[PDB]
DNA sequence: AATACTTTTATCAACGCAA
RNA sequence: UUGCGUUGAUAAAAGUAUUGUUUUUGUACUCUAGAAGCUACAAAGAUAAGGCUUCAUGCCGAAAUCAACACCGGUGUU
C-alpha cells in the first residue's frame, strides 16, 4: 500500500446553472405551522391514468389538507371523495363521463389535473416577473469551488462556496465574471471576516490534506462540494483510495466517523485544524502548496 | 534496460515500469478520469437549437411591428388590447372592414403560428385527414369553428360525435396560411390604401420566409462559424462542402464525385483489368451506344471475341444472382436531356457539373453554384432547369456518394492503367514536436469517444514517463493504429523500441514483468 | 460603508491634519465629547460600531468632503480583497495612493476643467481656519449656489515658504509641479 | 421541456470480388 | 494492409412544427356590482441567470481541452 494515485480536475465555469423548469410558490400554514411560509407547489397532470391515482392517494394519506381545492372548493372535494368511497376515477369516466365541479346544475368544468403544497423553499433563483403576486423561482442550483480563508485573532478557518449562477455576462464588454462587491456579499454571508488571509480554491477531485495541531496525525480527502447551506463551513469529502465511505469508519481523532449513509459531511471551521493542497503529477508526485496567491481568481 | 507497461481502461489506466534483469519496481500508478459520456453533447446541442428557434419566433414578431411602425399604420404598442379574439377577426376580415389595430391584431396571431413545409404513420395520416378538410375553407376557418362548437382549440385533443371518436390536431402546412394571408390583405388593400404591394410583399417574407438547412444560421456581417458566413472574412455556397473528405494518400486533396466520367471509366478499368485496342473498343462501346447493361456487356464480350463466356475469374457476385460489373450509368443517363450533349466537352466541365449537382439537393444550391463556380460560364436558364428537373429525376443515383479517390492522383493514373494489366495496390507500390509524440494520429482516428479518451490519456502518461526516465526497448498494452503510430515514430528517432499489444497498477505490473 | 478601526485610523489621522489642537475638533456641535470620554475614545477604549450612528456620521461627514466618502468605500472595497494591501500598508495610506490616482485622472483626462481654491473649516466656537486645506474640483460638474459634484481636499507638505498662486493657470501648474508634496 | 418531421458529412463492423 | 458493391450500428452539424411549465388579463364555475384565485378555456409576455453590433432570411450562453512557477518547439525545481 505505497501506491499513489491521479487524479483528474474539474474547473470550467459556465455549466447548468439550474433547472430550465419555472415553478410557483405559495404562502400557506401546513403541518406544524405557527407562521406563514413559502411552499413549492406540485401538480398531479392527470388522474385517470394509473399513475395520477397512485400519486393522489399518496397525497391523501400522508395528509388532506395539502390540496389547494381542500382549501378553497371544499364542497367539490367532498364530491371527489364520495367516488373514492364506493368502487377509481377511471371506473367514473368510462361511466358517467369527466368529474365536473360542484354547481347548481350540470355545467361546472371539468376536472384533470390538482395542484398541491409539495415542499418548502430550498436553494434558488428569485426570477419574479413585474406585475406578480407570489414568487417564481428556479431550483437545482450547483456549486462550483471553495475558497479557503483564515484570520489569525480566532486561529481556525472560514469556508466560502461558489455556485455556477454567481457568475455573470457583464454590462459593458461581455465578460463572464463576477463583480467585488458581490463577492464581497457572499464572503459576508458565509461568515468570513474582512481581514483574513486567502489561502487557497478548491475544485472537485482536487487533493485535500488535513493535519492536526495537537496530536501530529495526517489525513489526506478529495474534495467534492459545499453541502448543507443553512450552518457554515461544512464540505463533503470523498476517500483517496476508493470511491465511497460507506460505515461508521473512522478517518482521524477530530473529525470523527462517517454517518450511516456513507457521505462525508464534515466541519473544518473548527480550531486544532491545519489544511494543505496537494497538488499532483500525472505520474503522482504529490507537491504540497500553502499559498496559492494574492487573491481569488475572479475574471474569465 | 526499462520495460514500460500500461493497462488501458474506460475510466482509468495503470501503469507500471520495471528492469527485468533484477526484477524491482521503478514505478507504479494508477491514473483515474471520468468517463466519456455522448449524452452531454445531446443536450447541449438541443438546447442550442431549441434557443434557435425561440430567438426567431421573437424577431418575426419585432420584425412585423418594424414594418408596421415603418409603413405607418400604428405610432404606439402599448394600448393594442389583448383581450380581442383573433379567429374572429381573421375570418371577418376577409369580407369586412379591419379597424387598423384588429388587423395587426390578425397579422400577429397569424405570424405566431404558421405551419409545417416538408410535405409540400399516424401522424402523417392526421394531417393529411386535415389537409382533406381544409381544401375548401382556410384554417382560420377551422380553428373558429373547432372553437365555438368544441371549447377547446389547441393542442392534440379527442372528441365524441355522435357517431364516431377522432382526435383533432393544429397542425396545417405553410401554403393555406399564406393564401389565407393574401385573401386578407387583397381585401383591406381594396379597403385602406397605406398598404401598398411591397407591404404585401414584406409580410410575405416574414411569412413563409425559413433557412436552407446547408445555409445554417448568420448574415453577412455577422460571422458564424457554424453558418455559410464564415468568421474568417469569406462565405461558402454549402456549408456540407467543407465536410468532404480527403484522398487515401494526398491527405489535403479533396474527394470526387462518384457519377462523373473519371471515376466510372477508373471502376469500369479495374474490373476489366482483373489488351489495349479492345479496352478502349469496348471503352467507346459503351459511352457512344445505347441500351446498355451487365448482360449486354458479357453478350459483347462474347460478339467480339466469338467465344462463349468462359475462363471468368474476375467478376464480382450479388446475393441475389451474379455478373456485378460496372458500366456508365451516369454517362448514359445524361445523355438524354434536349440540350446539347455531353460527348464533345471537357474533362474539367464535367467533373465540376457532376460536382455541383452530386453535392447540392435543390434549385436554389444547384442554380447558384452553376452561375457562381463556372467562371464566366454564362449558361441559360433553361439548361439550369431541366439540370434541376434532372437532378430531382435520379436522386438514388446521383446521390450516390463521393468517391474515395481524388482528381490529383486519378489524372495521375488514368492513362497509366491501360498499357499493362496492372492493379491498384501493386502500382502505388511501384510508383512508391521534434523529441515528444504528437496528438495528429490520436485526434484524428477516432473510434469512440472512450476510446479516444482513454488512448490520448495513456499517451500523455507515455511521454512523461519517457521525458522522466529515458530510453526504452519494450513497451507493453493491455489497437494496431497506436502500434504502428509508436513503430513509425521509434524508427524515424531512430530507436529500437519493441511496442507491443490499485487493481489496475498491479495487473499492468503483472503485465510489465509478462 | 463599513464602520470598523481602521475607520477610527482615519479619523484620528485626518483629525491630527486638519485640525492643530484636538479640542477644536472634539466639541463640536453634533459631535460633543467630553475630556474623560475623548481620552477613553482615542486611547483604545471605547469600540466604535456601537455608537452612536448620527455622531460617527457628523464626524466623518466634518472630516471628508461628499464624494470622498464614496472614494473611501470603494478603496475598502479593493483594500480587503488583496493581502499585499492588507498585510503591508494601514488604510489611511491606500486611501491616500486611491485618491491620487482619481487626481491623475482628472489632469489626464480632462485638465481645462480643474479649478481649486483654498478651504475654510470652522471651530467649536464659530471662529473659523482660514487656509484649512486646498479644494480641488471640476466646473463641469457644478450643482448652482457654489455647490460642487466632484470635488476633493488635500493638504500642502512643502518645505518652502511660498503660497499657492492664485488665478486657474498659475494654480493648476503649482498643482501640476508639487504632485509629491499634497496629500 | 419534451414529442413529431427534413437533410448533410464521416467512421466502424460484416458479406463478397480481386492483391 | 488497400480498392469496389450490398446493410446494420454510431457520431458531428443544420432547418422546421406542435405542445409542456409559468405570469398577467378576460370569459365561465363558486360565495355575497364586489370577493375568493380553486377548476377549465382563450389571448399576450417569459422559457437555463444573462450579454453583443452590424439593424437584421441578426448573433453568442449546459461538450472536450488540465499540476503549477521561472529561463532561452525545447529547458530547471516544491
Amino acid at each position: 500500500d505505497s501506491i499513489l494515485f491521479s487524479y483528474q480536475v474539474d474547473s470550467k465555469f459556465n455549466r447548468k446553472i439550474s433547472d430550465a423548469t419555472i415553478y410557483a410558490t405559495r404562502q400557506a400554514k401546513v403541518g406544524k405551522d405557527k407562521a406563514d411560509e413559502t411552499y413549492v407547489l406540485g401538480k398531479i397532470k392527470d388522474i385517470y391514468t394509473q399513475d395520477g391515482y397512485d400519486a393522489f392517494m399518496k397525497i391523501y394519506k400522508k395528509d388532506k389538507s395539502k390540496f389547494l381545492m381542500y382549501r378553497h372548493d371544499p364542497q367539490t372535494f367532498e364530491k371527489v371523495i364520495e367516488p373514492i368511497l364506493e368502487n377509481p376515477f377511471l371506473k367514473y369516466k368510462e361511466e358517467h363521463g369527466y368529474i365536473r365541479k360542484y354547481s347548481k346544475k350540470g355545467n361546472g368544468p371539468e376536472i384533470k389535473s390538482l395542484k398541491y403544497y409539495d415542499s418548502k423553499l430550498g436553494n434558488h433563483i428569485d426570477i419574479t416577473p413585474k406585475d406578480s403576486n407570489n414568487k417564481v423561482v428556479l431550483q437545482s442550483v450547483s456549486p462550483w469551488r471553495a475558497d479557503v480563508y483564515f484570520n489569525k485573532t480566532t486561529g481556525k478557518y472560514e469556508i466560502l462556496g461558489l455556485k455556477y449562477a454567481d457568475l455573470q455576462f457583464e454590462k459593458g464588454t461581455g465578460t463572464y465574471k463576477i463583480s467585488q462587491e458581490k463577492y464581497n456579499d457572499i464572503k459576508k454571508k458565509e461568515g468570513v471576516d474582512s481581514d483574513s488571509e486567502f489561502k487557497f480554491t478548491l475544485y472537485k477531485n482536487d487533493l485535500l490534506l488535513v493535519k492536526d495541531t495537537e496530536t501530529k496525525e495526517q489525513q489526506l480527502f478529495r474534495f467534492l462540494s459545499r453541502t448543507m447551506p443553512k450552518q457554515k463551513h461544512y464540505v463533503e469529502l470523498k476517500p483517496y483510495d476508493k470511491q465511497k465511505f460507506e460505515g461508521g469508519e473512522a478517518l482521524i481523532k477530530v473529525l470523527g466517523n462517517v454517518a450511516n449513509s456513507g457521505q462525508c459531511k464534515k466541519g473544518l471551521g473548527k480550531s486544532n485544524i491545519s489544511i494543505y493542497k496537494v497538488r499532483t503529477d500525472v505520474l503522482g508526485n504529490q507537491h504540497i502548496i500553502k499559498n496559492e496567491g494574492d487573491k481569488p481568481k475572479l475574471d474569465f | 534496460d526499462l520495460v514500460l507497461g500500461l493497462d488501458i481502461g474506460i475510466g482509468s489506466v495503470g501503469v507500471g515500469i520495471l528492469n527485468k534483469v533484477t526484477g524491482e519496481i521503478i514505478h507504479k500508478n494508477s491514473r483515474i478520469f471520468p468517463a466519456a459520456q455522448a449524452e452531454n453533447n445531446l443536450v447541449r446541442r438541443t438546447n442550442r437549437q431549441g434557443r434557435r428557434l425561440t430567438r426567431r419566433k421573437k424577431h418575426r414578431r419585432v420584425r412585423l411591428n418594424r414594418l408596421f411602425e415603418e409603413s405607418g399604420l400604428i405610432t404606439d404598442f402599448t394600448k393594442i388590447s389583448i383581450n380581442l379574439n383573433p379567429y374572429q377577426l381573421r375570418v371577418k376580415g376577409l369580407t369586412d372592414e379591419l379597424s387598423n389595430e384588429e388587423l395587426f391584431i390578425a397579422l400577429k396571431n397569424m405570424v405566431k403560428h404558421r405551419g409545417i413545409s416538408y410535405l409540400d404513420g399516424d401522424y402523417a395520416q392526421i394531417v393529411k385527414e386535415n389537409s382533406k378538410q381544409l381544401e375548401t375553407k382556410t384554417p382560420g376557418q377551422i380553428q373558429l369553428e373547432r372553437y365555438q362548437t368544441y371549447g377547446q382549440l389547441r393542442g392534440d385533443f379527442t372528441v365524441e360525435k355522435d357517431g364516431k371518436k377522432h382526435r383533432l390536431i393544429n397542425v396545417f402546412p405553410t401554403s393555406a396560411y399564406r393564401s389565407e394571408a393574401l385573401r386578407i390583405l387583397q381585401t383591406q388593400q381594396e379597403f385602406n390604401p397605406q398598404i401598398t404591394d411591397e407591404f404585401i410583399n414584406r409580410y410575405l417574407e416574414i411569412l413563409t420566409g425559413k433557412r436552407k438547412y446547408y445555409h445554417g444560421p448568420g448574415n453577412e456581417k455577422s460571422r458564424t462559424d457554424y453558418g455559410r458566413y464564415r468568421t474568417s472574412g469569406e462565405t461558402l455556397d454549402n456549408i456540407f462542402g467543407i465536410l468532404i473528405g480527403k484522398c487515401t494518400f494526398y491527405p489535403d486533396e479533396f474527394r470526387a464525385a462518384k457519377a462523373s466520367y473519371t471515376a466510372q471509366e477508373f471502376n469500369l478499368l479495374n474490373d476489366l483489368n482483373n489488351s489495349k485496342e479492345q479496352k478502349n473498343q469496348i471503352i467507346n462501346y459503351v459511352k457512344n451506344e445505347k441500351a446498355m447493361g451487365p448482360a449486354k456487356l458479357f453478350k459483347y464480350i462474347a460478339k467480339l471475341l466469338s467465344c462463349d463466356v468462359a475462363d471468368i475469374k474476375g467478376y464480382r457476385i450479388d446475393k441475389s444472382g451474379k455478373a456485378e460489373i460496372h458500366t456508365f450509368e451516369a454517362y448514359r443517363k445524361m445523355k438524354t436531356l434536349e440540350t446539347l450533349d455531353i460527348e464533345q466537352m471537357d474533362r474539367e466541365t464535367l467533373d465540376k457539373l457532376a460536382y455541383v449537382l452530386t453535392l447540392n439537393t435543390e434549385r436554389e444550391g444547384i442554380q447558384e453554384a452553376l452561375e457562381h463556380e463556372f467562371a464566366d460560364g454564362s449558361f441559360s436558364q433553361k439548361q439550369v432547369d431541366e439540370l434541376v428537373q434532372f437532378r430531382k429525376a435520379n436522386s438514388s443515383i446521383f446521390g450516390k456518394g463521393w468517391h474515395n479517390f481524388s482528381v490529383k492522383l486519378m489524372m495521375e493514373l488514368i492513362p497509366e492503367l491501360y498499357e499493362t494489366s496492372e492493379e491498384q495496390m501493386t502500382i502505388l507500390t511501384r510508383l512508391g514536436k521534434t523529441k515528444y509524440i504528437d496528438e495528429k494520429l490520436l485526434t484524428e482516428e477516432i473510434y469512440n469517444p472512450v476510446v479516444a479518451k482513454s488512448v490520448r490519456q495513456a499517451i500523455k502518461i507515455v511521454n512523461a514517463a519517457i521525458k522522466e526516465y529515458g530510453d526504452f526497448d519494450n513497451i507493453v498494452i493491455e489497437s494496431r493504429v497506436v502500434l504502428n503510430a509508436l513503430q513509425e515514430h521509434f524508427r524515424a528517432h531512430k530507436i529500437d523500441t519493441k511496442v507491443s499489444v490499485h487493481h489496475h497498477a498491479v495487473d499492468a505490473l503483472i503485465i510489465a514483468a509478462s | 460603508m463599513k464602520i470598523n478601526d481602521d475607520i477610527k485610523e482615519l479619523i484620528l489621522e485626518y483629525m491630527s491634519r486638519y485640525f492643530k489642537f484636538e479640542n477644536d475638533f472634539y466639541k463640536l456641535p453634533g459631535i460633543k465629547f467630553t475630556d474623560a470620554n475623548w481620552q477613553k475614545f482615542k486611547n483604545g477604549g471605547t469600540d466604535i460600531e456601537k455608537m452612536g450612528a448620527a455622531r460617527v456620521n457628523a464626524m466623518l461627514d466634518c472630516l471628508f468632503d461628499d464624494f470622498e466618502l464614496a472614494m473611501i468605500g470603494k478603496a475598502q472595497t479593493n483594500y480587503y480583497n488583496d493581502n499585499s494591501l492588507k498585510m503591508n500598508m494601514p488604510f489611511y495610506t491606500y486611501y491616500d495612493m486611491f485618491k491620487k490616482q482619481q487626481l491623475l485622472k482628472w489632469l489626464k483626462n480632462n485638465r481645462d476643467d480643474v479649478i481649486g481654491g483654498t478651504g475654510r473649516m470652522y471651530t467649536a466656537s464659530g471662529n473659523y481656519i482660514a487656509n484649512a486645506y486646498l479644494e480641488v474640483a471640476l466646473e463641469s460638474s457644478s450643482l448652482g449656489s457654489g455647490s460642487y459634484m466632484l470635488q476633493m481636499r488635500f493638504k500642502d507638505y512643502s518645505k518652502g515658504q511660498e503660497p499657492i498662486p492664485s488665478g486657474r493657470q498659475n494654480r493648476l501648474e503649482w498643482i501640476e509641479n508639487n504632485l509629491e508634496n499634497i496629500r
